[PDB]
RNA sequence: CCCGCAGAAGAAGCACCGGCUAACUCCGUGCCAGCAGCCGCGGUAAUACGGAGGGUGCAAGCGUUAAUCGGAAUUACUGGGCGUAAAGCGCACGCAGGCGGUUUGUUAAGUCAGAUGUGAAAUCCCCGGGCUCAACCUGGGAACUGCAUCUGAUACUGGCAAG
RNA sequence: UAGCUAGUAGGUGGGGUAACGGCUCACCUAGGCGACGAUCCCUAGCUGGUCUGAGAGGAUGACCAGCCACACUGGAACUGA
């Protein structure tokens, strides 16, 4: 049910006093396709660790996104260290079109129609952050109702 | 003077001529006043191959506007098959 | 009811003649913001009745001088 | 020096959500009544009640619902230093139609659904998400 | 211009049957659909993103024998047409001449197919058609000529289709020859193995 | 960054200059070997790279690399020169063209002929 | 354009295969010869040079060079910043300029609304039609984001008048 | 490139044009342009359009069509609608 795909695998380095010691990271992002999106980090010695690591990581610390008919429900920025994201709930037919790790997270997450772009930075560990973070500062029209106190017809 | 003539457009073999009102001195595809037709010699079956706006024709003429022998043949035509 | 613009009588010491700022409150193609532009005219009055610093309208016309194409149709608000 | 009072108030309200103050006061206005209805019948605040008659403070008293407040964001648009004016079928959508944005029209200040309904633009004072 | 190379090649390359033989005798015996062609054809590199796009659409165009420029064409096509684009490219593909003809089953490859159309074998409304990518309509029969209709080879590929899986967006018949193109196939009835969405990105790099 | 100030004074557009400016926006030009040599290159390669100072059509003086193995140009030798710098080697913005006037393909190349002016073997 | 004749007959190359970027092996040389858009490769096991085999991508074209826009939010109006990365004048005064607390009245310049005229034809886009198909030609629309004039609105900004 | 201009800016009257007009001449007035960039220098025919770009923009003005200017170089008029 939780589709999964490793985003960005990344070798480090510690330098110790015999010479360097190397390791890799592994970014994933776990997510239910109904709207559930969490992404994880991880770090491990070698690689296939890493990456499972990650997929515990993510498959913890998820985060619930209100999703309509499969795409946004209103144009999103979202912030983060590099990244500066736009995102926009684009019409049923046209695909993703969203870079590399935004394109993996909004996949994941079960929109099927955005337009995204990745402005400042784009290292992957931000961006996806950024994406996430900017996921979940949306609330639909019966959230937004809720706050106003309105009804949903009210608000359209 | 005005005159209304035809303008040779369309492709090599393929003349498709547009009616058009216009002083005589301008070139044939050049400048002119109104376009008030079209004509289409190499025109299919099932397809009217001519249409002439005959108000304007008319107007034009009162006005003073002499006319290509095509473009008379043409309206002689029209009137007869309408 | 003819064409008319409002201005400001930059100068009138050329005898027979003023010189009219008619500013306009135009927006900048690009940054938005709205700019004052000014267009000066050289206008044509009879009788020498404008002074400088006015407000006085103005039609086009038929030039009247190198630079005169404008004539004045009524002073209004000529306080000093 | 002030220079932009409406945008003033408009800091004052984004403060106030943040520091969880019940009510915002600052000098009344005109203006700032008028912005202060239309955003007491869009419900993003709770009420507002001008009080004194020399010189008249308008306090808001502003609305919380789960912790957080209402107005999530809001930003000024038109400013002294850069108008904005838009045409009815140019008047902005903002959050995609959830938030409102207060435009300033020939029949008085109204929010942006409203004017776009009746049929003409104005002065896009702020958009309030 | 067409694809004069290797057929069973294309195939073992991409994966998939591409339906590039005539099918009387199994593609496994054949070839080694398995193993990849040339020297490093056992081992299998893992294809990263661009990779399977590539494949993707190769696969396509391999099977209905479009070039480049033309696929790019039809592309955009689809793109400019209303609603889903895959499915307007596929429709597009299927819509050409060679590739109705293989359908109603008058040729038992595509090759064949167009081979006839070139050779000037098939009428579109009683209309002798010479162009593969001339688009069929919706009501349009489309039928063998007789002198193409005395054919060994067309009576042999008409018993190959009748083994086949008939189309249902086409109706034919084979004493007549004649078949006539009711509607635009829908994407049910087109091959679920075929990925549009891939495709549509790779035109979107 | 103040619309004011941008009114006042707008924003300049970066003027990019070209990497190959004695062609002056041609795609080759013709030239004539002024000298012809080897020389040492920057910092990590070693070699002795041919190069052939150009005096070209419209006056400018530059220097070319010659690619492939082995040449036949020499002084007051006329060949095409292209766009291209050879990167570790300092200052060397342009290919000659082999394969045009003056200068020969490369011998018994069978593959990148077309980049080497090398016609096709019997 | 059609009909007939013969016979697979007369008709496939170009680039690339270290990563970016789809495609890998052997031989030759040994920091030389050479390659290169970037990063880099070659000092005797070179998937990076040259040849071969094999593969990949385009195809009557395929490569290279030049040139413009894009990516470049890398001139940032939409859409950037300035403690330490480039960036706050050494500090003040101050004219032009930019901006202007709050109430009422008036004006209607900005602003907004409606109408009228124009915004050539071609082009772009949409639904069609004609060349066997396409390119190409073509009917009718839409569009031409603009400009002007007239008649309205009085919130906001401007002017004028009193506070 | 920060100052430029003496028919220069305006007036009156004659003359000239098919036509208004310093278009020209005589006299009178002392003006006119300019930091909203005059003057000077470099480059450039302009537009419908073209390419690109989500757009806003950037680049561009071959072909087709509208407009302008030129016809070895520099002046001049005649004929003529
Ligand atoms: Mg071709
Ligand atoms: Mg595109
Ligand atoms: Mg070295
Ligand atoms: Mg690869
Ligand atoms: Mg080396
Ligand atoms: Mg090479
Ligand atoms: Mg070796
Ligand atoms: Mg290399
Ligand atoms: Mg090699
Ligand atoms: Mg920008
Ligand atoms: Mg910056
Ligand atoms: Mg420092
Ligand atoms: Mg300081
Ligand atoms: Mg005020
Ligand atoms: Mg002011
Ligand atoms: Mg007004
Ligand atoms: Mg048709
Ligand atoms: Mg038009
Ligand atoms: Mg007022
Ligand atoms: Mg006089
Ligand atoms: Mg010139
Ligand atoms: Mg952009
Ligand atoms: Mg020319
Ligand atoms: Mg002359
Ligand atoms: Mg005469």
């Amino acid at each position: 049910e939780l589709q999964e795909k490793l985003i960005a695998v990344n070798r480090v380095s510690k330098t110790v006093k015999g010479g360097r010691i190397f390791s890799f990271t592994a970014l994933t992002v776990v997510g239910d396709g109904n709207g559930r999106v969490g992404f994880g980090y991880g770090k491990a010695r070698e690689v296939p660790a890493a990456i499972q690591k990650a997929m515990e990581k993510a498959r913890r610390n998820m985060i619930n996104v209100a999703l309509n008919n499969g795409t946004l429900q209103h144009p999103v920025k979202g912030v983060h260290t590099g990244s500066r994201v736009f995102m926009q709930p684009a019409s049923e037919g046209t695909g993703i079109i969203a870079g590399g790790a935004m394109r993996a997270v909004l996949e994941v997450a079960g929109v099927h129609n955005v337009l995204a772009k990745a402005y400042g930075s784009t290292n992957p560990i931000n961006v996806v952050r950024a994406t996430i973070d900017g996921l979940e500062n949306m609330n639909s029209p019966a959230m937004v109702a809720a706050k106003r106190g309105k009804s949903v017809e009210e608000i359209l | 003077m005005v005159t209304i003539r035809l303008a040779r457009h369309g492709a090599k073999k393929r003349p498709f001529y547009q009616v058009v009102v216009a002083d005589s001195r301008n070139a044939r595809n050049g400048r002119f006043i109104e376009r008030v037709g079209f004509f289409n010699p190499i025109a299919s079956e099932k397809e009217e191959g001519t249409r002439l706006d005959l108000d304007r024709i008319a107007h034009w003429v009162g006005q003073g506007a002499t006319i290509s022998d095509r473009v008379a043949a043409l309206i002689k035509e029209v009137n007869k098959a309408a | 009811k003819i064409r008319t613009l409002q201005g400001r009588v930059v100068s009138d010491k050329m005898e027979k003649s003023i010189v009219v700022a008619i500013e306009r409150f135009v927006k900048h193609p690009i940054y938005g913001k709205f700019i004052k532009r000014t267009t000066k005219l050289h206008v044509h009055d009879e009788n020498n009745e404008c002074g400088i610093g006015d407000v006085v309208e103005i039609r086009e016309c038929r030039p009247l001088s190198k630079t005169k194409s404008w004539t004045l149709v009524r002073v209004v608000e000529k306080a000093v | 020096s002030m220079q932009d009072p409406i945008a003033d108030m408009l800091t004052r309200i984004r403060n106030g959500q943040a520091a969880n103050k019940a009510a915002v006061t600052m000098p009344s206005s005109k203006l700032k009544v008028a912005i202060a209805n239309v955003l007491k019948e869009e419900g993003f605040i709770e009420d507002f009640k001008v009080e004194g008659d020399t010189k008249p403070e308008l306090e808001l008293t502003l609305k919380y619902f789960q912790g957080k407040a209402v107005v999530e964001s809001i930003q000024r648009v038109s400013r002294p230093g850069l108008r904005i004016y838009k045409r009815k079928d140019e008047l902005p959508k903002v959050m995609a139609g959830l938030g409102i944005a207060v435009v300033s029209t020939s029949k008085g200040v109204m929010t942006d659904r409203a004017a776009r309904q009746a049929g003409l633009g104005g002065e896009i004072i702020c958009y309030v998400a | 211009a067409r694809y004069l190379g290797p057929k069973l090649k294309l195939s073992r390359r991409e994966g998939t049957d591409l339906f590039l033989k005539s099918g009387v005798r199994a593609i496994d015996t054949k070839c080694k659909i398995e193993q990849a062609p040339g020297q490093h054809g056992a081992r299998k590199p893992r294809l990263s993103d661009y990779g399977v796009q590539l494949r993707e659409k190769q696969k396509v165009r391999r099977i209905y024998g479009v070039l480049e420029r033309q696929f790019r064409n039809y592309y955009k096509e689809a793109a400019r047409l209303k609603g889903n684009t895959g499915e307007n490219l596929l429709a597009l593909l299927e819509g050409r001449l060679d590739n109705v003809v293989y359908r109603m089953g008058f040729g038992a490859t595509r090759a064949e197919a167009r081979q006839l159309v070139s050779h000037k074998a098939i009428m579109v409304n009683g209309r002798v058609v010479n162009i593969a990518s001339y688009q069929v309509s919706p009501n349009d029969v489309v039928s063998i000529r007789e002198k193409a209709k005395k054919q060994s080879r067309v009576k042999a590929a008409l018993e190959l289709a009748e083994q086949r899986e008939k189309p249902t967006w086409l109706e034919v018949d084979a004493g007549k020859m004649e078949g006539t193109f009711k509607r635009k196939p829908e994407r049910s009835d087109l091959s679920a193995d075929i990925n549009e969405h891939l495709i549509v990105e790779l035109y979107s790099k | 960054a103040t619309v004011n100030q941008l009114v006042r004074k707008p924003r300049a557009r970066k003027v990019a200059k070209s990497n190959v400016p004695a062609l002056e926006a041609c795609p080759q030009k013709r030239g004539v070997c002024t000298r012809v040599y080897t020389t040492t290159p920057k910092k990590p390669n070693s070699a002795l790279r041919k190069v052939c100072r150009v005096r070209l059509t419209n006056g400018f003086e530059v220097t070319s690399y010659i690619g492939g193995e082995g040449h036949n140009l020499q002084e007051h030798s006329v060949i095409l020169i292209r766009g291209g710098r050879v990167k570790d080697l300092p200052g060397v913005r342009y290919h000659t063209v082999r394969g045009a006037l003056d200068c020969s393909g490369v011998k018994d190349r069978k593959q990148a002929r077309s980049k080497y002016g090398v016609k096709r073997p019997k």
